[PDB]
């Protein structure tokens, strides 16, 4: 829809909405070699 | 520690830890 | 979905269909129906 | 680890993520939603 998008927040607990995907948390980068069509990521018991 | 028990403890072997953030803790 | 919140939401798949039936035939366009509309021209998913 | 396992299950609703489900309907059946979601999860807890 028609939202307007907002500059990216680091490093502080904050919600966050990645294209419909809503979630509550911090926010970091991280060394993970993402193929080019992997969108997601997911671990042990299948949590974002 | 006397060597039996660095054995005993080197043998027992205790991404996991992350996934308990859903309300469960563990005490020490 | 409910009628007032299409609008924040992100679609992954969506399809649009156009047709015109009769008066008696609307009511008909449902998930799970019988009559020769639903099982011999335009069949719903079960899961709709 | 099954305790984990078993929080991401439907119990027969439509979704099994909380937020995805109240912002998917309105609040009066929303709640009758989120019911069976509580009964499961009470009962994965005094199983546990």
């Amino acid at each position: 829809g028609p939202k307007k998008s907002t500059n990216l927040v680091k490093n502080k607990c904050v919600n966050f909405n990645f294209n419909g995907l809503t979630g509550t948390g911090v926010l970091t980068e991280s060394n993970k070699k993402f193929l080019p069509f992997q969108q997601f990521g997911r671990d042990i018991a299948d949590t974002t | 520690r006397s060597p039996i028990e660095d054995l005993l403890f080197n043998k027992v072997t205790l991404l996991i830890c992350a996934q308990k953030f859903n309300g469960l803790t563990v005490l020490p | 979905v409910s009628p007032t919140k299409l609008n924040d939401l992100c679609f992954t798949n969506v399809y649009a269909d156009s047709f015109v039936i009769r008066g008696n035939e609307v009511s008909q366009i449902a998930p799970g129906q019988t009559g020769n509309i639903a099982d011999y021209n335009y069949k719903l998913p079960d899961d709709f | 680890n099954t305790l984990v396992k078993q929080l991401s299950s439907k119990f027969g609703a439509i979704s099994s993520v909380l937020n995805d489900i109240l912002s998917r309907l309105d609040p009066p059946e929303a709640e009758v939603q989120i019911d069976r979601l509580i009964t499961g999860r009470l009962q994965s807890l005094q199983t546990y």
